[PDB]
RNA sequence: GUCCAGCGUCGCUGGAC
């Protein structure tokens, strides 16, 4: 109920809340870090909104920068689940 | 000057220079650090939530304003489970050097220092495999013997302890600082992570250019280091040698090794201790060396900030309906000893919910704060936890569990915080708040705890506990299931079952009088000495019959015993004064249990117009109820009050059942001598002991009042006579006359009880009156004073004169109760003459 | 009351109660200390059941019926000025099942301690001396067999 | 979950040597103190919300509840002649 | 981590609202397609008893909880509660 | 709660056990035949209401059906309490 | 000095005259 009252705002005030889809730890596939699931669901909202732009110059600038941060995270994701240092 | 507002995030990364608590300690340590470098491990310790992260963040910010450069604060908890500390420190040291290296201006210096620094950094990378290794691979022996002529390596081998020594020297030259400061954090969340930090400190960080500050608590490091010394013993030896003489000697070598290892790492003359809030603000009397004030509502300008101790008290005196005094100072002094993470946690919830509520039932705000804050302690205590079941049923069962785990019955039901276990010092203050809320602004609920909540504790401790820790728990599982502490129906039904338990224990010389009750004969005995006869219900006419037919009991043993209990009288008051609506309900409470319910023996038992009969009586209750419904709002009971009145009502009632047991002479009927005693005299004191108990404590511990009107003197108990009872009433009445204080407002609980129509017939029964020249002076004075307090004449002068000096029907006095005989008693003996 | 080797947790717990009741380590006045030690001495009356004790003798607060000799109640006011100054300091009261009075040399030692102070002045001595000659009551220790009845009656 | 994960954070050998029933006394105490502080840090008390059943809103006799719930039973009555929830 | 990039992938098939793989939704649309080919409203999956094993039941119980949730599937288990409860 | 959860096949004989099998679980034989929900478990406070509804339906509009349930169902909880203690 | 009262199990304490 509070999700539908925050993702369906009338754009009344500048401060805004964007709600990710509900995450269920039980139904989530095991041996998968929560941080990975959150980023995957966060990607869909940003990627779909990136597709929704109208200014071609703005879309190309953000896509280059946003895709750069994801490539930085995956390099460090090895450090999250390891059994030894190297 | 410290002002702590309650409308901020208050996180360690959200505090300003003014919100800091340990300002004096911070300035001492920072000065102390610079002394050591100019002309080596520090320590700041304290309990959990004492302000560890907040304090260490204050130190690092202050140093950035001899030059010492400080690395960003690190903690072992928020790190990879396998990453060595040396890698973490080096990586942060690289970032600081790189930023300063880009800030140079001379091309020659920057183009030369960078390779010199990079050469050292690349050398440490080669020797890093020596830390994360599993087994010595001998192919590195060849590469460990190529001793470079440069860098001036005094000792051969990899000697990684010296590679860091050279590295930090080069970094200090670049940054142009005399020393480098490293800050760690607490290992409270991750206990195991502290071992790697400790081992690295003693091995690598031994340079003169480094200073280290660690935060935690020595109570946890000791239990970690000592846990690591046992692995140094062979497993086979630990399992073979098991005799206690060797285990004791081995159990001491570990302890001594632990102290020496810790003492060589953190020097004692370097440690700093974080004082909790109690030591800062000081005591109530002895003003401390520093003062702390807090904000309460938004918009409060800094001038009118109240003291923290006063702020806690205003949430305790009003929250628990407790008068200001020594006891109030005890609760606040206990709350200060709590960790700061929890002290500031209750305040941010009570006051915030207070502002929005005001934009009341203040104890409802306090309970919701303490219950959430102390929540973990309730689960350990086994107490109740559910949210939509609060009420009478839970608290009566709830109060039995806390005393059970405290191993106390005498003072247990006072809900004092004077226990010894921490898990029970958090469930006492919360319970004191739970009762203060629930029995507030009502009289039916106030009498239920006094009869059930604070009563079931003492009954078990005196009549059932004299029957093996599994049997003691077996006994408890039966007493609860019989007395029905939970699943209770009514205070009247509780008294009937309580009558069976109290009557099970034997009495000396088989005399049928017990604690707060009298047993009357059911059959008739031939050749009765005197005018005694069988008790009959068809004697009293009106209110005398109503106020006495509601104080009977009936058990279902081999033969039925017909009891008569003052406890059953108390249940009728709380049952009647429950529903304000209708009028037929008053009739039901008089005859709801009398001839409908059978109470079987406990399982551990070792052995005229009908409508006008009560129409005058029923009305009297109705006009009395309107007085209750208009003044009961102003009463403010408390945990102390409902417990203290029960202590006086118990010991006083104990003496009556004992002293009046040897005075059953054959001249008891119509007896009015002091040494004489009968059923009427015994019960005249039981219901008067209850009234006396409420009067004494109300002037002592009650919120609506401001001080005590008893005055200096000795508080006694009317066990055999009533000489001093009105002495109290007369003395108190004088005080309110001088102070121009009305009687009803100052003592609301006493007023609604002394004016109760039900107890009026039992104040002056027939046999209870004493005839003597001195006794009549006190008895007459007693009658006069009660006339003024109630405002209605109890008994008329024409009727009164008959009772005192040797027919006529009565409507406000029991007539033939003294003539009734106690079963199990023989009246062969007569009254001694003296 | 409880030996050491019988229980090493009951013995230590007694020390925790003893320091709080006896106010050792947080003292405020030497005289108050001497008033407290009077009560703890009487907690174990001798088998002979006499009012004489280690350093104190218990006077009778209420006159008895038949005195074989010329004996009477204490009647504190009978003495003279200087005598009343010393005697009032000696006098002490302990709140038990029934009030009892005590007179111990410890109070005299405590009396000298409070008086002995620097910066003597006429008003300072007058107020301090009047504080020395005062009547104070001390509750029985919480470990006494009658630590609850003396709480109901009050001072 | 938190209390269990605190016990798994001890040296196993120490838990087998020091079990003289007096050393164990501070073993249980220390875990609860660590566990209690952990819960407050994660979920503050002033950020907890509890659902309210309809009884604590309105229904108790003699008290004017802060809200009023109106229920219409017969099909198609007006929003003014409906009967109270109690 | 080699499969992290596969989870963060945009697809033209149904434009999956939930990011990542989420095998529950992948199997869900498979049943919808099978109904169109088979021309039926729903497809029933019937399991037999586990009365001789205690490991076949656990995989049956877990699969029903997570995957077979759509309205196009009806599952008819078989057995006795005593084994399942144990 | 182990009562008779049958949708149909109702009668007075099946009701007698329901009264008796409920008081036994509540372990209160003195007031078991009142069916007033005063128990401390939420699983039983929701079954007394169902039982109190069946006694009204079965005994409404008859005399033999009234005496039989009183004599048999209501009395057995009281007589048995006279021989449990022994 | 005397009467009344209360705590302990005779002793003990309060009040009045
Ligand atoms: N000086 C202070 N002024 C105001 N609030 C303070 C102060 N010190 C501590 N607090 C309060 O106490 C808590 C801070 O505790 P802190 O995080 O420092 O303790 P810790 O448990 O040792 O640290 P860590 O979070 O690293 O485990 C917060 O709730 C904060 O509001």
């Amino acid at each position: 109920s509070v999700v539908k009252s925050l993702n369906s705002d009338q754009d009344d005030v500048k401060v805004n809340i964007k709600c990710l889809p509900t995450i269920d730890p039980t139904k989530l596939p095991r041996h998968e870090p929560i941080l990975v699931t959150v980023t995957a669901r966060l990607n869909k909202m940003v990627s779909d909104k990136l597709k929704g732009y109208w200014a071609s110059n703005d879309y190309r600038k953000q896509k280059e920068q946003w895709q750069n941060h994801l490539a930085q995270l995956q390099r460090g994701l090895h450090l999250l689940t390891d059994k030894e240092y190297k | 000057k410290i002002i702590i507002n309650l409308f901020a995030p208050n996180l360690p990364g959200s505090t300003k220079e003014d919100d800091l608590i340990q300002k004096s300690l911070r300035d001492q340590l920072v000065e102390s650090i610079r002394n050591s470098i100019a002309y080596n491990v520090f320590f700041v310790d304290g309990t959990r939530g004492a302000g560890k992260t907040t304090f260490i963040n204050s130190v690092v910010k202050s140093l950035n304003s001899v030059n010492i450069k400080c690395l960003p604060t690190i903690d072992p908890t928020k790190l990879p489970r396998h990453e060595p500390i040396l890698v973490t420190v080096t990586a942060r040291l690289n970032k600081m050097v790189s930023d300063k290296l880009k800030g140079y201006w001379a091309s020659n210096d920057y183009r030369k220092q960078k390779e010199q620094w990079q050469n050292h950094l690349a050398q440490l990378q080669r020797g890093l495999h020596l830390l994360t290794d599993k087994e010595y691979k001998p192919e590195y022996f060849s590469d460990a013997l190529k001793l470079d002529a440069q860098l001036d390596y005094s000792i051969g081998g990899q000697d990684l302890s010296e590679i860091f020594e050279e590295l930090v020297k080069r970094a200090c030259e670049i940054l142009d600082c005399k020393a480098i400061l490293i800050t760690f954090d607490d290992i409270d969340t991750q206990f195991d992570a502290g071992w790697d930090v400790l081992e690295s400190i003693r091995k690598f960080f031994n340079s003169r250019k480094l200073v280290v500050v660690a935060t935690g608590d020595l109570r946890l490091y000791s239990q970690l280091i000592r846990g690591k010394q046992y692995e140094n013993y062979s497993k086979t030896l630990l399992e073979q040698e098991k005799e206690s003489v060797r285990l004791a000697e081995r159990g001491y070598m570990v302890e001594h090794l632990e102290q020496q290892y810790l003492l060589k790492l953190f020097p004692v003359q370097k440690r700093i201790q974080l004082k909790t809030m109690l030591q800062l603000v000081g005591e109530k009397g002895k003003a401390g060396k520093e003062e702390i004030k807090v904000k309460t509502e938004p918009g409060m300008q800094d001038i009118d900030a109240i003291d923290v101790r006063q702020a806690i008290g205003d949430a305790v005196r009003e929250g628990l309906n407790l008068r200001e005094g020594s006891d109030a100072d005890m609760y606040v002094n206990e709350l200060l000893k709590q960790p700061v993470r929890l002290l500031m946690q209750v305040l941010q919830d009570f006051y915030t919910k207070k502002y929005h509520a005001t934009s009341l039932s203040v104890p409802n705000l306090l309970r919701n704060a303490l219950y959430g804050s102390m929540l973990s302690s309730i689960y350990r205590a086994g107490l109740n936890y559910e949210q939509h079941r609060f009420g009478m049923d839970s608290l009566c069962k709830d109060i039995f569990t806390y005393v059970k785990q405290d191993r106390d019955f005498n003072t247990g039901f006072y809900l004092r915080p004077q226990s010894e276990s921490e898990a029970l010092r958090n469930c006492s203050i919360y319970l004191a708040s739970q009762v203060s809320e629930n029995c507030q602004g009502s009289l039916s609920k106030f009498l239920q705890m006094l009869l059930v909540g604070c009563g079931s504790v003492s009954i078990f401790n005196q009549f059932v506990t004299e029957l093996d820790r599994e049997k003691f728990e077996q006994l408890i599982s039966e007493y609860v299931a019989y007395m029905s502490v939970g699943r209770i129906e009514s205070a009247s039904h509780w008294a009937n079952r309580c009558c069976a338990v109290v009557a099970n224990s034997p009495n000396d010389e088989k005399i049928g009088v017990f604690l707060g009750m009298v047993q009357l004969n059911r059959k008739s005995r031939q050749h009765m000495p005197g005018g005694y006869k069988k008790f009959n219900i068809d004697t009293e006419n009106g209110l005398a019959k109503a106020a006495m037919a509601s104080s009977l009991s009936t058990v279902a043993s081999n033969n039925l015993m017909d009891f008569c209990s003052v406890f059953n009288l108390i249940g009728a008051i709380a049952d009647i004064s429950a529903c304000r609506c209708e009028r037929s309900a008053i009739t039901n409470a008089f005859n709801k249990v009398i001839a409908q319910t059978t109470c079987i023996v406990p399982p551990w038992s070792e052995a005229q117009d009908d409508a006008t009969e009560f129409s005058d009586a029923i009305t009297k209750v109705e006009q009395w109820l309107k007085n209750v419904n208009e003044i009961e709002i102003g009463i403010r009971p408390s945990a102390l009050l409902i417990g203290k009145v029960w202590s006086r009502f118990y010991f006083n009632l104990n003496n009556v059942a004992d002293q009046h047991k040897t005075r059953l002479y054959r001249n008891a009927e119509h007896g009015r001598m002091a040494s004489q005693s009968n059923a009427a005299k015994i019960m005249r004191f039981n219901v008067l002991a209850f009234l006396h108990a409420v009067l004494v404590e109300e002037s002592l511990y009650h919120s609506v009042s401001d001080r005590e009107y008893i005055g200096e003197g000795l508080r006694l108990n009317p066990v055999t006579s009533v000489d001093e009872f009105e002495k109290k009433i007369k003395i108190i009445g004088e005080k309110l006359k001088a102070d121009n204080k009305t009687w009803k407002n100052t003592h609301p609980l006493f007023f609604l009880l002394i004016s109760c129509p039900i107890l009026h017939p039992f104040i002056f029964p027939v046999g209870g009156i004493n005839c003597s020249v001195k006794a009549l002076n006190k008895e007459t004075s007693f009658n006069k004073l009660i006339d003024e307090i109630v405002g209605d004449k109890l008994l008329s002068d024409e009727e009164w004169d008959y009772l005192t000096k040797n027919q006529q029907i009565f409507q406000n006095t029991i007539t033939s109760l003294n003539s009734s005989t106690i079963v199990g008693a023989s009246y062969d003996k007569d009254t001694p003459a003296r | 009351l409880a030996r050491a080797e019988n229980d090493r947790e009951k013995f230590e717990q007694l020390i925790s109660e003893y320091v709080a009741y006896m106010s050792v380590g947080r003292i405020e006045s030497a005289s108050h200390w001497a008033n407290r030690c009077c009560a703890v001495v009487a907690n174990s009356p001798n088998d002979e059941k006499i009012g004489v004790f280690l350093g104190m003798v218990q006077l009778n607060r209420k006159s008895r019926q038949h005195m074989p000799g010329g004996y009477k109640k204490f009647n504190i006011d009978t003495e003279n000025g200087l005598a009343k100054a010393a005697m009032a300091s000696s006098l002490s009261t302990v709140a038990s099942n029934n009030l009892m009075d005590f007179c111990s040399v410890f109070n005299l030692i405590g009396a000298i301690a409070d008086i002995s102070a620097c910066r003597c002045e006429r008003s300072a001595i007058t107020n301090a001396f009047n504080k020395v000659i005062a009547q104070t009551t001390c509750i029985v220790p919480p470990w006494s067999e009658a630590a609850v009845r003396a709480e109901m009656k009050g001072s």
